[PDB]
RNA sequence: GAGACCGAUAGCGCACAAGUAGAGUGAUCGAAAGAUGAAAAGCACUUUGAAAAGAGGGUUAAAUAGCACGUGAAAUUGUUGAAAGGGAAGCGCUUGUGACCAGACUUGCGCCCGGCGGAUCAUCCGGUGUUCUCACCGGUGCACUCCGCCGGGCUCAGGCCAG
RNA sequence: UGAGCCCGGGUCGAACGGCCUCUAGUGCAGAUCUUGGUGGUAGUAGCAAAU
RNA sequence: AAACUUUCAACAACGGAUCUCUUGGUUCUGGCAUCGAUGAAGAACGCAGCGAAAUGCGAUAAGUAAUGUGAAUUGCAGAAUUCCGU
């Protein structure tokens, strides 16, 4: 019944599937070797499956799907850990996946040296952030952004900016902060302070 | 109101569809393509003993 | 060898869109395009130095549609989950974080694409660097 | 980018609003841009001119063609008018805003109108209806420009 | 009416309008007749006007503003407190290097990586004399540098303080001021403001130039001991002695929280017949200043500045031990209208 | 689940049940919780608060504060306790209104109907727990 | 007691003073009109002046939420700014001038040498789950193998536009 | 191509969106269209009626 | 060059659209049968501290008796009115 679920899948209902605006479907199934919903990497629709996955500690596994375990969905996946050198994982998934279709093949190759290369540049780019110390922050929530854009227009009215600066300067000029014969004011000015 | 609201189908074609939704009970992965979590399950029938 | 796929040069025919005649002298009527149905309206009979129509003629290459000037396809994400979807296709599309996403999960996704090497179009709308 | 030019200091501004106010928008419209831009002491002693008959205002987009003579001469204009419930009302709001420099430390010699503008209020419900206006307007001080001290080489 | 909503005792919209304009009617004749009546009272006895001025008098935030009951959190009048011990040693022993005196400064100023704001950054370069603005990242491509690497590299270069200046929608930001220090001590403390309404001196009518002259500073309003540590700050970046000559003022006034930035070009000149007499503090007119006035003229950028954070390095990846962090802004200790960290 | 057909499940029946209830349905609806020493003295989870229950409210931005209740405002479906107070402009005092779902119980004004009510609680609570256990 | 109903120009004429206001000699005809805020905390006080009005000052998370009160479109109007205007404007193709705004390839892998740490490395030992041969723990160490990391050296790779 | 769709900036405060199906009181420039609001005419006619 | 006129932008007006809400309507379904000469349905006049609206009531007049609950009513002026109590 391999094709009459795909036929339910395609054209009915899939709870995986994404549809985009922009002429690509997208499957959302964890098990599945590429993003897209075809035929080919649909692993509801395909008793016999093949898929590489990567575990938070760090490990890449390869996951085999047969149509004996199928019934029963807690056993569904064999997992295989796959080597750390590159070259011994290709061929590990070369031994494994004999004689399975030469789709899932080349796309749990691709799989694999997608994981490999985000690994590698996960690494890169931990390494720069920890030399750049630079993090992004949120910015204002637009709660606080209009509380303290209230209150700065009622400090600008409370400050009254200029006729402080006035009240200060002539402070300084009555208790001579500026000695006898101030440069900061003509001397007859400085007369009518005394 | 006198509108037709209620619909009349043919109690042979309701059985045919309740058999074919029994059907597609027991296949398992159109389980988890209707969005159930079927992934700890052991068996997709999954019958539980009576006196449970 | 980080950029978007390699890709054909993407020709646009038209760049200018198409305006509803009559609107301009008309602010009940939209810019949106609607085809006259006159028998003698000059844009519908196509005389010269009047607007032109829409037609199948001036539709785009298959290879270069939907595709943004850096030559990714817009791919709308919602959460963390929608950037792991492209992770095979990192050089065909760019993540465009919705604008209905909190600015906590935008940081979540703006590190998870970084991770993945996917482009974002909107990587600065709620957030700020911190020294 | 671009910065807006920002607004002078609230230390130097003087605020007055009036709203609703039960006057022609029109005759309000032309007073009001007669005495923009213009000292508060001109402003105040023009409209008690065109109260006194002897000075009128001109009528330029709302133009009613109803007074010509030798007063259009000091603008330009043949169309002169004299709205006196228009220089009543802005007279009383011109002395709102002088009092409110006063009590802000202000030099009351100094005033110069920055900025003065009318709008339609809404109008009066009574088959004819009445024409009432908003009016708000900026009392700011002349600018005062300082010496510059000459540069020190070093 | 002052006790009951309309809205809730009454079911109908155009019966409630229709109520509160008599009753706004009503209150202003009510109001004005009072006064009216209150006035000519005044005019035939003198004395109750001076009664009723000193115990009615307008309410004010700063006049109502919570206090404490010195450790850089600790929002109390350090004034007060050396008057009650009359009747400080915390803040100098954690930032010796900021509190003997300060050498010449040195300033580097700096953008964000790949920033777009020189313009803006070097007028800030401008605001501070002996400042020099180099730009971060020097092309696209091209290598991104840490904080933590110019200051090292301005503190082998002989520069005394380094200035960020980080940027958002092309506009000024924040502005992050690392303080090198010099010798053997480490690199200082890092304020972190925020700079919320930048203009520059083109977009400021009537507005002047700057003079190559040293302003003098005028830190004002500046009483908690956060405070006192902002303005110790700002006190480093200005040289000691101004040239007093170019009569230029520097001035950060702090108004709940918001310390407002201005730089203007002061005259002492007379007063005018209309003028007043600048009466000055505690309501009373100031003594030996008669008719004299401080005529002013903006030269530089208005900015205002307020304190998000205190690092005891060079920012947050540079601060290393259990006090990493000093003070930090949460939203939290704003909650209330008159509580100031100030 | 209902299962009762005298029972309605409609949003509009019951909040013109909730705003248009008179003062003995009001007085059930303003019921308030029980301390922990309470709960634990008479087995009683909740009762209608009175005039003279001392009280510690837990919700709000008064949290973390006691005092005795000064009136049952039954009107607006709110509560005033002792010496929460919120200035006016002219410096007056007035209440501030707490809802008795945001209050805890610390002291009850006993009186014979009060003892009454406990007892019936407690009889109920009791009945059921007997019944479930044997 | 309910709804694959309508959601204030809709739904009964009436969510509210609705057969009310009001019209007609009379029989009859018959509207418009909902939303402050969590809470009135509905702006005390100072100060212009005759008011359904301002300037300060305060309440509130917010008053450009002030009983004209959630959000606040368009028509229409005022001020400021820019450009243009010899008896129509508006519009199509194509430049040009000025103003404002945006920011182009995410900008990388592979070798070599030396050190350091790990393991999926030892026919090493003990344990757990399992699809019963696969995984996952714990303790051993570095003979081999393989990963990283740091410090050098080297290689090629790249986006757009020109000649 | 298009009907349209997505994002940025501001405002704003409590609910909303994509897919696949079902459903309908489902798309406006006209109807001397209905209700509301608002213009030029026009500060013009003229101070008659109404207010 | 201004005024006037046109276009665009920012701010301020006029107006109440859009979004959200609903003590309302509409439609269906179910249990039951109850106006009046013992004066009905309807109309009017009155009754409260401030009652304008609406509601309630009838010179015992925003109500009396009896029963039940058990401590309010409330926009402002109440009482020595009642709290282990008809
Ligand atoms: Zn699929």
């Amino acid at each position: 019944s391999d094709e009459i679920v795909w036929q339910i899948i395609n054209q009915q209902f899939c709870a995986f599937k994404l549809k985009t605006t922009k002429g690509q479907n997208f499957c959302r199934n964890e098990y599945s070797v590429s993003g897209l919903c075809n035929r080919q990497s649909c692993p509801l629709a395909n008793s016999r499956y093949a898929t590489v996955r990567q575990s938070p500690k760090g490990t890449i596994y390869l996951y085999i799907k047969t149509i004996e375990r199928s019934h029963m969905p807690s056993k569904w996946w064999e997992k295989i850990k796959l080597s750390q050198n590159y070259q011994k994982a290709l061929e590990q998934i070369d031994q494994r996946l004999q004689f399975f279709p030469k789709f899932l093949i080349h796309k749990c190759k691709q799989r694999l040296t997608r994981l490999v290369q985000v690994a590698i540049r996960m690494r890169r780019i931990a390494a720069e952030e920890a030399r750049l110390g630079e993090k992004l922050v949120p910015k204002m929530a637009p709660k606080i952004k209009k509380r303290e854009e209230a209150r700065e227009r009622k400090a600008l009215a409370a400050a009254k900016l200029e006729r402080t600066i006035e009240r200060e300067l002539l402070d300084r000029l009555r208790q001579g902060a500026y000695g006898d014969q101030p440069l900061n004011c003509n001397p007859q000015i400085w007369k009518k302070v005394l | 109101i006198w509108r037709k609201w209620h619909v009349k189908i043919n109690q042979g074609q309701k059985r045919f569809a309740t058999a074919s939704a029994l059907a597609a009970s027991a296949v398992a992965p159109l389980l988890m393509a209707r969005g159930h979590q079927v992934s700890t399950v052991p068996e997709v029938p999954l019958v539980v003993d009576s006196a449970a | 060898m980080v950029a978007a796929k390699k890709h054909v040069p993407i020709v646009k025919k038209r760049t200018k869109r198409f305006m509803r005649h009559q609107s301009d002298r008309f602010k009940c009527l939209d810019s949106a395009w609607r085809k006259p149905k006159g028998i003698d309206n000059r844009v519908r009979r196509r005389f010269k130095g009047n607007l032109a129509m829409p037609s199948i003629g001036y539709g785009s290459n298959k290879k270069t549609k939907h595709m943004m000037p850096s030559g990714h396809k817009a791919f709308l994400v919602h959460n963390v989950k929608d950037v792991e979807l492209l992770l095979m296709h990192n050089r065909t599309y760019a993540a465009e974080i919705a604008h209905n996403v909190s600015s906590r999960k935008r940081i979540d996704i703006i590190t998870r694409a970084k991770q993945l090497g996917v482009k974002v179009t909107n990587a600065k709308a709620k957030v700020t660097t911190e020294v | 980018v671009r910065y807006a030019a920002t607004e002078i200091a609230p230390t130097k501004s003087a605020r007055a609003r009036g709203s609703y106010l039960r006057v022609s928008f029109k005759n309000t419209r032309e007073t009001a841009q007669a005495i923009n831009g213009w000292k508060l002491q001109r402003a105040l002693t023009f409209l008690q001119n065109v109260i006194d008959k002897k000075e009128a205002v001109p009528m330029r987009r709302y133009a009613g063609s109803t007074g010509r003579t030798a007063q259009g001469k000091q603008w330009g204009v043949s169309r002169a008018r004299w709205p006196v419930k228009s220089a009543q009302f802005l007279i009383g709001l011109l002395k709102n805003a002088e009092a409110n420099a006063d009590a802000k430390g202000l030099d009351t010699g100094n005033l110069i109108i920055k900025h003065i503008q009318v709008n339609q209020a809404p109008k009066q419900r009574r088959p004819y209806m009445s024409n009432p206006c908003h009016i708000e307007l900026i009392l700011t001080e002349a600018e005062e420009t300082v010496q510059k001290s000459e540069a020190v080489v070093r | 009416l002052s006790r009951v909503s309309l809205a809730r005792t009454i079911g109908n919209k155009l019966k409630r309008q229709q109520l509160y304009i008599q009753a706004k009617k009503a209150n202003s004749r009510a109001k004005h007749e009072e006064r009216h009546r209150r006035r000519k009272e005044e005019a035939k006895n003198p004395e109750l006007k001076q009664k009723r001025l000193e115990k009615n008098q307008p309410a004010s935030i700063d006049k109502k503003r919570i206090w404490d009951d010195d450790s850089l959190g600790a929002v109390v009048d350090v004034a007060e407190l050396k008057r009650r011990r009359l009747e400080p040693d915390s803040l100098t022993s954690q930032f010796p290097n900021l509190f003997e005196p300060p050498p010449v400064p040195k300033i580097l100023v700096t953008t964000g990586i790949n920033g777009t704001i020189h313009k803006e950054a070097e007028e800030i370069a401008s605001i501070f004399p002996n400042a020099t603005y180099i730009r971060r990242t020097a092309h696209r491509y091209a290598y991104k540098y840490s904080v933590r690497e110019i200051a090292k590299f301005a503190k082998n270069r002989g520069y005394t303080a380094l200035l960020v200046v980080q940027e958002d929608q092309k506009r000024p930001s924040r502005l992050v001021v690392v303080h090198l220090n010099g010798e053997g001590v480490p690199p200082g403390p890092t304020l972190t403001y925020t700079i919320r309404n930048y203009a520059p001196g083109k977009a400021i009518p009537g507005h002047g130039r700057a003079t190559n002259h040293y302003p003098e500073l005028l830190l004002n309003n500046f009483k908690t001991p956060l405070g006192l540590l902002a303005a110790k700050s700002m006190h480093i970046l200005f040289p000691s002695k101004p040239e007093l000559a170019g009569r230029q003022v520097v001035t950060l006034h702090n108004q709940r929280d918001y310390i407002f930035f201005r730089r203007h070009r002061y005259v002492f000149r007379e007063a005018r017949p209309t003028e007043k007499n600048v009466v000055g503090a505690d309501g009373k007119e100031m003594e030996g200043v008669k008719g004299i006035r401080a005529g002013l003229q903006e030269i530089g950028p208005r900015m205002t500045l307020k304190l998000r954070r205190v690092d005891k390095g060079v920012g947050r990846a540079g601060s290393e031990g259990p006090d990493a962090v000093k003070w930090e802004w949460k939203a939290k200790m704003e909650k209330k209208r008159t509580r100031f960290n100030l | 689940m209902k299962v009762r057909p005298t029972v309605s499940s409609s949003r509009r029946k019951a909040r013109k049940a909730h705003f248009s209830a008179p003062s003995s349905v009001r007085r059930v609806i303003m019921s308030a919780p029980l301390s922990k020493e309470l709960r634990e003295k008479y087995n009683v989870r909740s009762i209608p608060i009175r005039k003279g229950d001392e009280v510690q409210i837990v919700r709000g931005a008064h949290k973390d504060k006691e005092g005795k209740v000064t009136s049952v405002y039954r009107l607006k479906y709110v509560i005033h306790v002792e010496r929460v107070t919120r200035e006016k402009a002219t410096g007056q005092t007035v209440p501030i209104g707490i809802h008795p779902s945001n209050v805890v119980i610390t002291k009850l004004h006993l009186d014979k109907d009060r003892e009454n009510i406990l007892a019936r609680i407690k009889a109920g609570r009791e009945q059921v727990a007997k019944a479930k256990g044997k």
